[PDB]
RNA sequence: AGAACCUUACCUGGUCUUGACAUCCACGGAAGUUUUCAGAGAUGAGAAUGUGCCUUCGGGAACCGUGAGACAGGUGCUGCAUGGCUGUCGUCAGCUCGUGUUGUGAAAUGUUGGGUUAAGUCCCGCAACGAGCGCAACCCUUAUCCUUUGUUGCCAGCGGUCCGGCCGGGAACUCAAAGGAGACUGCCAGUGAUAAACUGGAGGAAGGUGGGGAUGACGUCAAGUCAUCAUGGCCCUUACGACCAGGGCUACACACGUGCUACAAUGGCGCAUACAAAGAGAAGCGACCUCGCGAGAGCAAGCGGACCUCAUAAAGUGCGUCGUAGUCCGGAUUGGAGUCUGCAACUCGACUCCAUGAAGUCGGAAUCGCUAGUAAUCGUGGAUCAGAAUGCCACGGUGAAUACGU
């Protein structure tokens, strides 16, 4: 492994930061694990609602969240039910009262969290890989995307020996800053060990 | 509860009608049962579809009221809450909007005390709330021409004003409008605001020769307003323009401006110019003070006068270009609105060609609108005019319209039309002339 | 006589939250000083990034802490009801010191 | 990126067994505070007081204590079962695909050829036409100018000066940090396939990827990490889990790796005195004054910090002396007396003072770094951290030699 992680050598030119605020040199650690705190929570108990990204910021001893999600109904509850449910508990964990905004993924399969999280599940759904990568490949070109990488690694299909196994088809600029990459990396927890499960997707040229 | 054969009773317990009921199988959203039974669950023996309109007057010791959302709503002067009206915990109205300036009286006394006379943006027909917003009318003219906003006294000094007199019986709009009834025949000037405004602050000094409220351009005579509002789109010093004038108006002279400005302006502008030619005048309010000392308006262009006297104080030549205008800041810019007889501001600028290349066909048809004699005649053919009009006259209100009649040339014959500049009149009686003179020679 | 400083951690952020802070002062009562850039503090940070060996391997991460401050001289006490309204976003922070 | 215990995973001894840590059940008490006794330590026993909420009058929530079973736990093995992360060749310039053509086929062609660049960089040629990863560009910083603003930053044009930007004052300038501009073989001359390009020149603060950093392709080494974490399999389940105390991770006939300080007169020593950048600070930095030779201690201001503090930069320059003496070099080592930290400084911190003064008089075979603000040297700060660096990370000051050439 020698490559440099794309969002984070593109967070301060393209790529927004997931949390935004300030702090000195007290509050910023146990800030840090709060956020860390709710994070998790909100994923476990999501993990159906098919939730891509979560934003903090922190309004003057206060939390907003904003939870990128594709699927809008499991998440906001019918008839409005669950989101107030999600309302008290992240502010039991921080202390301070809370805000929850639910964003609209449109175009579920281009966010790279998305592809990664969703092609995890069938591998521990052991249908095969092969079939199971070039579906989530061509359906972003089908879309109209305009790069895709798509890699997994060790014990591959029960294998006794690890290999890597990467698609990419359109154009994936890495060491172009300037080229917005979305990437997020997954695990599945399959019956032989880590399946490792890393997505590269390309957008524009600014 | 919602699409489940459940229902939730007295505290967090839940039970199900007994099977034997023909309810049982239909099922209400709101049910009375007889008999509580524990035995493999909560079972109601006999059970009966309510109407929940039916539980909040025969429960009225049982009955908890919360009210959430306390809003003051301005069309009821009042304040308004949603009430849920729950016995043993069980929600019977959801949500119903409820007046909470009636429920309570404490709080929403300094409420409308404050909004509806204070603030006083009130519906209504009182003559002390006409007579104070007046009263605050002509002080918050006053900050817009001071263009220093601590003349005024605080509204809180306003509110104990108000409070101090109105009596501890109103505590809603009603109230006060059954107040004012029995108290406008003791004392109608109480309310009415005293002209206690400005104190001690020294800006009320403003002078009224220093901030005119009309401009003398010529024979015409225009209006101004006043705003304070730093970076707005209709902020500064705002010429108001009666449409048809605009024939007589030129912008030579027009950036004097009011004389309580001209420091800080003449310090803008001098700041303008770059850093050597800037150098050679320090400290820039000393020598505005200097440039104002020997300086009159309107005997020379601003930018003309500006470098004479500074030529003559320091001895440099700044060229014309030299001074920036973008640099000037936006409120100083005299703003320019074109309004009609009923003070309608058509169109507007910062400068006058922004109305004049915008207003020629509405000027146009204003001057064909008072033009109610057909001077302006089509398919001429002969000069069969007599005296053509040199400069064509009339007039509308306090103020005469004035634009040029000329001959238009039309390929097939010669027509008359009005022009609001003599140049455009001289070139098109010109052409109309020449096609007049080739259609008579044989 | 009133002192805002802004910290924050974007000068893409900082710039339109004192513009805003400017703009609204000057609108009711005016006479505010420009806001001044101040020396930023930068925090550089030098981690191992093996989890095992190879110390010569490492990263270089740093914080910008963009520092600005706005001045107001004059008594001007009826803007503060406004200024404590105006709501601007988390990514920075205010001190108000009189 | 910091072992006195703790850390600690080791040893020995005393100790526990649904457990030190999670979730489910049941019972009782809210929680918590003070005191004493034995023990090296983890127990047992008192006194005080708990008892807030929540009206559906009850309970609920937290917490403690007790017991059963489902269960927990492991820095235990496997990096040759794994993910993730990392080194490496190597910042080397190459690594491929789609379609076509050739060859039965493995494969080739594109990617070879002439030039040319640092570069499959570019041009031309060409059974190839295109495309992707790579290169470069855009990322950051530094090198010059302009616009904006000018606090705590600055003091030129003004005065008063308490001589101190001290003040009034001023926004010029430095500076500060935002937005622009500026360097693109852009222009000229020659060479060169009328090419790409090269050499030289102007202009310019910067001229030929301006300089430095980020950026590491396809992959190699079954490379390193099961002890960062997650993780499949296997192992223990009264012990390979858990608590505590003392010792060990710091030993010592030796051998090596990487550094520090020296062997000195381009120096040592003493005095006077000149010039920075960068960074940190609240359980912190810690002014001044006093006391002590000193380590520091008291007192105690200000500072969440362009203000205050760490905080006197040292080489230097000028004086006086030393005089080639194992020395007025060097400082190991050793004894005593002390200072701080921390429950605690014996093993096993850091520093001061007094006294002593080892080897060492330039390093065999060999071997390393360095192409310019570099090498060498001189100091400074940070992280970790109660206390702890000659190590790391960052910063400035002085500041080189040489490159014929393959």
């Amino acid at each position: 492994g020698q490559k440099v992680h794309p969002n984070g050598i593109r967070l301060g030119i393209v790529k927004p930061w997931n949390s935004t605020w300030f702090a000195n040199t007290k509050e910023f650690a146990d800030n840090l694990d709060s956020d860390f705190k709710v994070r998790q929570y909100l994923t476990k108990e999501l993990a159906k609602a098919s939730v891509s990204r979560i934003v903090i910021e922190r309004p003057a001893k206060s939390i907003r969240v904003t939870i990128h999600t594709a699927r809008p109904g499991i998440v906001i509850g019918k008839k409005g039910e669950d989101v107030e449910k999600l309302r008290k508990v992240v502010a039991d964990i921080a202390g301070v009262p809370a805000q929850i905004n639910i964003a609209e993924v449109r175009k579920p399969e281009l966010d790279a969290k998305l592809v990664a999280d969703s092609i995890t599940s069938q591998l521990e759904r052991r249908v095969m890989f092969r079939r199971a990568m070039k579906r989530a490949v061509q359906n972003a070109m089908r879309l109209g995307a305009k790069g895709i990488k798509v890699e997994v690694s060790g014990r591959l299909g029960g294998a006794e020996i690890a290999r890597t196994e990467w698609y990419r088809e359109g154009r994936v600029p890495l060491h172009t800053l300037r080229a917005d990459i979305d990437y997020n990396t997954s695990e599945a927890h399959t019956t032989y060990g880590v399946i490792g499960v890393k997505v590269w997707i390309f957008k524009g040229e600014i | 509860d919602a699409d489940k054969q459940e229902y939730t009773g007295a505290r967090n317990a839940r039970f199900s009608i007994f099977p034997g009921s023909g309810l049982f199988k239909k099922p209400p959203k709101w049910v009375m049962v007889a008999e509580l039974v524990e035995t493999s669950r909560l079972w109601g023996r006999i059970a009966a579809r309510i109407d929940p309109e039916w539980v909040e007057p025969v429960a009225q010791h049982l009955i908890k009221r919360t009210y959430s959302e306390p809003h003051w709503e301005r069309a009821q002067g009042a304040v308004m809450a949603t009430e849920k009206v729950t016995v043993y915990g069980l929600p019977i109205v959801a949500a119903r909007k409820v007046n909470y300036s009636q429920i309570d009286p404490a709080l929403c006394r300094e409420l409308f005390i404050r909004h509806a006379l204070v603030e006083g943006d009130w519906q209504t027909r009182h003559a002390f709330f006409r007579e104070n917003l007046k009263l605050r009318a002509e002080v918050e003219e006053l900050e817009h021409k001071s263009r220093r906003r601590d003349i005024l006294v605080d509204d809180e000094t306003l509110f104990e004003f108000y409070d101090q007199r109105i009596s501890h019986d109103v505590i809603s709009a009603r109230h006060f409008d059954s107040w004012w009834k029995k108290v406008s025949r003791e004392t109608p000037d109480l309310l009415n605001f005293e002209k206690s405004m400005l104190i001690k602050e020294g800006a009320e000094k403003i002078s009224k020769l220093d901030y005119p409220n009309f401009w003398h351009q010529g024979n015409l005579k225009l209006r101004l307003s006043y705003q304070f509002e730093p970076g707005a789109d209709a902020d500064g010093v705002t010429v108001h323009i009666p449409l048809p004038l605009l024939n007589q108006v030129e912008e030579s002279g027009f950036e004097w401006q009011i004389p309580g400005l001209r420091r800080e302006l003449v310090i803008a502008l001098i700041k303008s110019l770059p850093k050597p030619v800037r150098r050679n005048f320090v400290p820039a309010p000393n020598y505005a003070e200097a440039f104002l000392g020997r300086v009159k308006p309107l005997e020379l262009p601003l930018l003309d006068s500006l470098e004479r006297e500074l030529r003559r104080m320091t001895g440099v030549t700044v060229d014309r270009e030299d001074w920036h205008w973008d640099q000037v800041p936006d409120h100083l810019k005299i703003t320019f609105r074109v309004v009609d007889d009923k003070n309608k501001k058509l169109k507007e600028g910062r400068s006058l060609q922004d109305l004049k290349d915008a207003l020629k066909g509405k000027v146009q048809e204003t001057l064909s609108a008072v033009a109610d004699d057909g001077i302006e005649q089509s398919g001429l053919h002969i000069w069969s005019f007599g005296q053509l009009p040199e400069s064509y006259e009339q007039k509308r209100g306090n103020y005469k319209v004035k634009a040029w009649p000329a001959l238009v040339d039309e390929r097939d014959s010669v027509a008359i039309k009005l022009f609001d500049n003599p140049l455009e009149q001289k070139q098109a009686m010109w052409n109309g002339l020449r096609r007049l003179l080739l259609l008579n020679i044989p | 006589r009133i002192r805002i400083r802004l910290k924050a951690f974007d000068h893409r952020l900082i710039d339109q939250a004192t513009a805003e802070i400017v703009e609204t002062a000057k609108r009711t009562g005016a006479q505010v000083r420009g806001p001044i850039p101040l020396p930023t503090r930068k925090e550089r940070f030098t981690v191992l990034i093996s989890p095992h060996v190879n110390k010569d391997a490492r990263d270089q991460y740093e914080i910008r802490t963009h520092l600005r401050l706005v001045d107001i001289v004059e008594p001007t006490e009826k803007t503060v009801d406004a200024l404590m309204r105006l709501d601007l976003a988390a990514g920075v922070d205010v001190q108000i010191s009189l």
